[PDB]
C-alpha cells in the first residue's frame, strides 16, 4: 500500500482490507498550474521589456 | 426496393426555378404549380440539382380532374439527356403551401418515369414559412395507424438546403448585400442557439394546439402520435439528482478553463499595449528630433 | 388486409376470432389485449355466449383480477387440451399483467418486494423471477435489488392513451412551452447586442 | 461582360456606336488582355447590372440557416473535455515559446524583425488564436448546457 | 429446446438440465458419450453457472451472497471462487462485500457516461418532437380533407 500497487485502506476493525479504485487527479489542472507560472514569468519579462518606456 | 429517403439535399437553382415558374405563369391564389425535380439518386442521400416547368392543370373540384402532361415528361428528358447525361427525373414537386389530396394519386403517374419511388419537395413558394420552406415526402406503404388496412401515404425526410461549387459562387453574389460577412464566430453561433430555441418553442405551441383540436374531437383519435407524446414525456430528464452534481462538476471545470483562456486573452493584450506605447515613444522622438 | 368483396361464412370467422383469442391468450410475446377487444374481429362473438367465457376472461387478464380468473380457468380448463398444457404460462400472463398495470398505476420509478408480493400473490421469493421474465420479455428495462427490497424501474412498455389522459399531458405541454418561452425572452432581451 | 460587334465602316467616321450622353457606361475600363484580342476594334462593349427581387433575395438566405433541432444539440462530452486537455496543453507550450520569444527579442534589430517570423510559428498570434477559439467553444458550450438544463426540463 | 436454453437471459438450474437432457446427451459419441467423455460435463457445468451469471449481473445490481449461491446452485466456497475467477478474465464488472455478504454487479458511472447519456436523450427527445410535428401536419390533411 506504502508503495502505490494496490489503493486500497487497510483497517483495524477487525481485520477489513478496504479496497478503492485508483484516484482521478484530472490532467487539466495541471496544465493549468504549468501555464499560470509560464505566464508569470512572460508577465515579468513583459514588464523588464518595459524598462524602456519608463 | 430502393429505400434511399434517409436525406435530402436541394441545389438552390430547383428552388429558384420553382419561384420563377410560380411568378411566370401568373398563379393566383389556389393555383398550385407542379415542375419536375431532376437529379442524381441510388445513394442514401437523395440530391436534387435541376427543374423545369410542367403544364400541370387542375380545376378546383372532384379532385380526379386533375391533368397533366404525358408527352412533356419524356420530352423534356430527351433535350435534357442530350444537355447533361447524368442528370435523371427522380419525382416532382409543387409550388405549395402544403399537402393536397391529389398528392398521392398523381405521385403513380411519375412511377414508370422514375427509377426509384418518386420524390415529392413541397416549395413554400410565397413565404409564409419561417424555417426552410422546402421539406420531403416519399410515397410508402405501411400499415395504418388505426389498425387498418395498409396505406400507401407519404413520410417526411430531413431535407437540408446545400450547395455545390457551381450554385455557391452565385448565392454567395447575389445575397452580397443582406448577409452579414463580418458577424463573428461566437455570436453567430448563438444566434444560431436562439433561433433554435424559437423554434423548439414554435414546435411545442403547434403540438399543444393540435391536442387542443383533438380534445374538441374535430380530429380523430391517432394511437401513434399520442404514443409518441408519451415517449417524448418518458424521455424528459428530471435534473430539478446525481446527474444534476455531474452536471455541476462539469460546468465548474469548464469555468476554470474559461477563467484560464481569459487570462491569457489578458496578457496578450499587455504585451500589444507595450509594444504600441514603445512604438509610439518612438515615433514621438524621431518626429522632434527630426523637426530640430 | 381483409376486403369487403366477402366475409366469407359469419360462424367461421366466429371460430376464427375464437382462434385468434386462444392465441393471444397462450401467445408470449403479447402482453396488452386492447387491441383485440377494440377491434372489428371481436364484433363475431361481442354478443355470443358460448365463447362469452373467453370474453370475461380476456377482460379478467386487462383489469388483473384473480380469483374470478382462478374460477374461470377452472371451469374453462376441460374446455379444450391445450389451455390446460399451459395453464402456468396463463398464471404467469396473470402475474406480468398485475405486475405492469400496477407500476402504471401506483407509478414511481422504485418499488419493493412486498408490494409486488401482494398485487401478484406471489410469495415473496417469487417475485425475483417474475421480474426476471418481465424484463427478458421486453416490458421493462429495470434492475433488481435484493439486499435491500428496491426493485428499481426505467421505461415502460407503452399502452395505449385514452382520453383523459390527454388532458394532463396537454396541461404538461402547456406549462413546458410556457417555460421555453419564458427562457426565450430572457435570452434575447439580455443579449439584445450581439444577435446580429 | 457583354459584347456586341462593331458595326462595319463606322471605323471610316471612327465612331463606333457609342453617344457618351451618360457617364453610367464610361465607369467600367475595359480589361488589358481583353484589349489583346481586340475590345474596342472589333466589339464594344456593354455593362451588367443583375437585378434582384424581394422575394428571391429574402430566402436564398435559407443555403445558410442550419436546421432547428441542431442549436440545442450538446455534443458527446467526452471529446469537449480531450480538446480542453490539449488545448491547455498547447497553451503551455505556447507561453513557453511565447517566453524565449521575449528573451531572443532582446537583441535583435528592426531589419530582422520585419521579416522574422516568416517561415516559422509566431509564438503570439498563435496564443491569441488558441485563446479565442477555445474560449468560444467553451461559451456556447455552456450556454447550450445551461439553456437545456433549463428549458428541456 | 437446448438451444432455445443458451439463448434466453434468463435464469436455468443446473440440476433440471442435468436431469433432463442428460439421457439425449449422453446416449451419443464424440460428446457426453462415454467414460472418456466425462470431461464434457463439468465443461458444462462451468458454462451454465458462466451463463447464469452472465444474465444475473445483467439484472441484479445487489445480489446478496446466500441467494446467489442458490441460484448458481455452487455449495458455499465454490461462489466466490468462480466470481473471482471470471472477473479476473475481465468479463463481468463484480465486487464482493463478504463482512457484509454484498455483491454489488453495478459499474459506478463516471461523469462522462452520466452526460452522454442525458445529451443522447435530449437528442431522442428532439428527435422525436420533429417526428410529432411533421405527423401532425399530415395526418390534419388526412382527416381536414
Amino acid at each position: 500500500i506504502l508503495d502505490k500497487i494496490f489503493y486500497g485502506v487497510l483497517d483495524q476493525g477487525n481485520g477489513w482490507l478496504y479496497v478503492y479504485e485508483t484516484p482521478n487527479q484530472d490532467a487539466t489542472y495541471d496544465s493549468a498550474l504549468e501555464l499560470v507560472g509560464q505566464l508569470n514569468k512572460v508577465v515579468d519579462q513583459l514588464f523588464e521589456k518595459a524598462s524602456v518606456l519608463y | 426496393m430502393s429505400l434511399q429517403h434517409e436525406k435530402v439535399t436541394i441545389a438552390p437553382l430547383v428552388l429558384l426555378s420553382a419561384l420563377d415558374h410560380y411568378e411566370r405563369t401568373q398563379t393566383k391564389e389556389n393555383k398550385r404549380c407542379v415542375g419536375v425535380i431532376l437529379g442524381d439518386a441510388n445513394s442514401s442521400t437523395i440530391r436534387v440539382t435541376n427543374s423545369f416547368a410542367l403544364p400541370f392543370e387542375e380545376d378546383e373540384k372532384n379532385s380526379d380532374v386533375w391533368f397533366l402532361d404525358h408527352n412533356y415528361i419524356e420530352n423534356m428528358n430527351e433535350m435534357c439527356k442530350k444537355i447533361n447525361a447524368k442528370e435523371k427525373l427522380i419525382g416532382w414537386y409543387h409550388s405549395g403551401p402544403k399537402l393536397r389530396a391529389s398528392d398521392l394519386k398523381i405521385n403513380e403517374l411519375f412511377k414508370k418515369y422514375t427509377q426509384n419511388n418518386p420524390l415529392l419537395l413541397i416549395v413554400d413558394v410565397k413565404q409564409q414559412g419561417v424555417g426552410l420552406p422546402t421539406d420531403a415526402y416519399v410515397a410508402i406503404e405501411q400499415v395504418k395507424d388505426d389498425g387498418t388496412s395498409t396505406e400507401k401515404t407519404f413520410l417526411h425526410l430531413p431535407c437540408t438546403i446545400e450547395a455545390e461549387e457551381a450554385e455557391e459562387i452565385g448565392v454567395e453574389h447575389l445575397l452580397r448585400d443582406v448577409r452579414d460577412q463580418a458577424a463573428g464566430g461566437l455570436s453567430i453561433r448563438l444566434t444560431n442557439q436562439l433561433k433554435s430555441l424559437k423554434g423548439l418553442q414554435s414546435k411545442l405551441k403547434d403540438v399543444v394546439e393540435y391536442l387542443d383540436k383533438v380534445i374538441n374531437k374535430e380530429l380523430p383519435i391517432n394511437h401513434t402520435i399520442l404514443g409518441k407524446l408519451q415517449d417524448v414525456f418518458n424521455l424528459l430528464p428530471n435534473l430539478g439528482n446525481n446527474l444534476q452534481k455531474a452536471l455541476t462538476v462539469k460546468t465548474n471545470d469548464e469555468l476554470m478553463v474559461i477563467y484560464i483562456s481569459n487570462l491569457v486573452r489578458s496578457i496578450i493584450a499587455f504585451d500589444d499595449l507595450i509594444e504600441n506605447k514603445i512604438q509610439n515613444k518612438k515615433i514621438q522622438e524621431q518626429r522632434v528630433k527630426d523637426k530640430q | 388486409t381483409l376486403e369487403p368483396s366477402t366475409s366469407i361464412t359469419l360462424a367461421e370467422r366466429q371460430q376464427l376470432a375464437y382462434d385468434l383469442s386462444i392465441s393471444a391468450l397462450l401467445g408470449d410475446k403479447i402482453y396488452n389485449f386492447g387491441e383485440l377487444l377494440h377491434h372489428p374481429i371481436m364484433e363475431t362473438i361481442v354478443n355470443d355466449s358460448n365463447y362469452d367465457w373467453l370474453f370475461q376472461l380476456l377482460n379478467a387478464l386487462t383489469v388483473g383480477d384473480f380469483d374470478k380468473f382462478d374460477s374461470l380457468i377452472k371451469v374453462q380448463i376441460s374446455k379444450i387440451p391445450i389451455l390446460a398444457q399451459h395453464e402456468s404460462f396463463l398464471r404467469q400472463k396473470i402475474c406480468l399483467m398485475t405486475l405492469i398495470e400496477t407500476v402504471f398505476v401506483k407509478n414511481i420509478r422504485m418499488l419493493s418486494f412486498e408490494d409486488i408480493s401482494k398485487a401478484t400473490h406471489l410469495p415473496k421469493d417469487n417475485v425475483e423471477h417474475l421480474v426476471m421474465r418481465a424484463i427478458s420479455l421486453g416490458l421493462l428495462k429495470g434492475s433488481i435489488d435484493q439486499v435491500n427490497e428496491l426493485v428499481t424501474i426505467s421505461w415502460v412498455q407503452p399502452r395505449i392513451i385514452s382520453g383523459d389522459q390527454i388532458t394532463k399531458m396537454k396541461d404538461r405541454l402547456v406549462e413546458w412551452n410556457d417555460q421555453v418561452e419564458k427562457l426565450g425572452k430572457k435570452m434575447e432581451a439580455r443579449g439584445q447586442s450581439i444577435w446580429v | 461582360d457583354a459584347f456586341r460587334l462593331i458595326d462595319t465602316g463606322a471605323l471610316i467616321n471612327n465612331l463606333e456606336p457609342r453617344q457618351t450622353t451618360s457617364n453610367t457606361g464610361l465607369l467600367n475600363k475595359a480589361n488589358i488582355q481583353a484589349l489583346i484580342h481586340g475590345l474596342n476594334r472589333h466589339y464594344y462593349s456593354l455593362n451588367i447590372d443583375y437585378h434582384k427581387t424581394a422575394k428571391e433575395t429574402k430566402m436564398l438566405m435559407n443555403l445558410h440557416k442550419e436546421q432547428w433541432q441542431s442549436g440545442l444539440k450538446m455534443y458527446d462530452y467526452e471529446e469537449k473535455e480531450e480538446s480542453n486537455l490539449a488545448a491547455t496543453k498547447s497553451m503551455v507550450k505556447i507561453a513557453e515559446q511565447y517566453s524565449k520569444r521575449i528573451e531572443e527579442e532582446k537583441e535583435l534589430t528592426e531589419e530582422e524583425l520585419k521579416t522574422r517570423y516568416v517561415g516559422r510559428q509566431d509564438p503570439k498570434k498563435h496564443l491569441s488564436e488558441t485563446a479565442d477559439e477555445t474560449l468560444e467553444n467553451n461559451i456556447v458550450s455552456v450556454l447550450t448546457a445551461g439553456v437545456n438544463s433549463v428549458a428541456i426540463k | 429446446s437446448l438451444v432455445k436454453l443458451f439463448t434466453t437471459n434468463e435464469l436455468m438450474r443446473w440440476p433440471i438440465v442435468q436431469k433432463t437432457y442428460e439421457p439425449v446427451l449422453n446416449e451419443d459419441d464424440l460428446a457426453f458419450g462415454g467414460e472418456a467423455n466425462k470431461h464434457h460435463w463439468e465443461d458444462l457445468q462451468k458454462r451454465v453457472i458462466e451463463h447464469n451469471l452472465r444474465v444475473i449481473s445483467e439484472y441484479y445490481s445487489r445480489i446478496t451472497l446466500l441467494r446467489l449461491n442458490e441460484l448458481l446452485d455452487l455449495t458455499e466456497s465454490q461462489t466466490e471462487t468462480y466470481i473471482s475467477d471470471l472477473v479476473n478474465q475481465g468479463i463481468i464488472y463484480a465486487k464482493v462485500n463478504r463482512p457484509a455478504k454484498i455483491v454489488n454487479f453495478e459499474k459506478p458511472k463516471n461523469s462522462s457516461q452520466l452526460l452522454n447519456e442525458w445529451s443522447h436523450n435530449v437528442d431522442e427527445l428532439l428527435e422525436h418532437i420533429e417526428t410529432i410535428g411533421h405527423l401532425i401536419t399530415k395526418e390534419e390533411i388526412m382527416h381536414g380533407l
